[PDB]
């Protein structure tokens, strides 16, 4: 579900947020996002490429 | 002569302002040292 935020766990890596559409181009093996604040800032879908 | 020295010397500063970036410096820095503070502390959301 999308636009609201929800207690996801993506590949074991839980967290809570919204979890919204993206235009950064991800690379072939890109899985997950870090911010400055080693943050989770994105994450890949392990179905859904 | 006051009034045209006046004027001019206004005039100077509004182009030692406009062409003079660093003149603004003893401000910024602040911002930037708050800035590089706060960097910090997120940093240290890094460490194990
Ligand atoms: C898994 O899901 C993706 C997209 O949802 C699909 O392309 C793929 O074929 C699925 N795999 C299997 C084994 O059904």
């Amino acid at each position: 579900v999308k636009n609201k935020c929800v207690n996801f766990n993506f590949n074991g890596l839980t967290g809570t947020g919204v979890l919204t559409e993206s235009n950064k181009k991800f690379l072939p093996f890109q899985q997950f996002g870090r911010d400055i604040a080693d943050t989770t800032d994105a994450v890949r879908d392990p179905q859904t490429l | 002569l006051i009034a045209n020295q006046f004027n001019s010397a206004i005039g100077k500063i509004q182009d030692s302002l406009s062409s003079t970036a660093s003149a603004l410096g003893k401000l910024q820095d602040v911002v930037n040292q708050n800035a590089q503070a706060l960097n910090t502390l997120v940093k240290q959301l890094s460490s194990n």
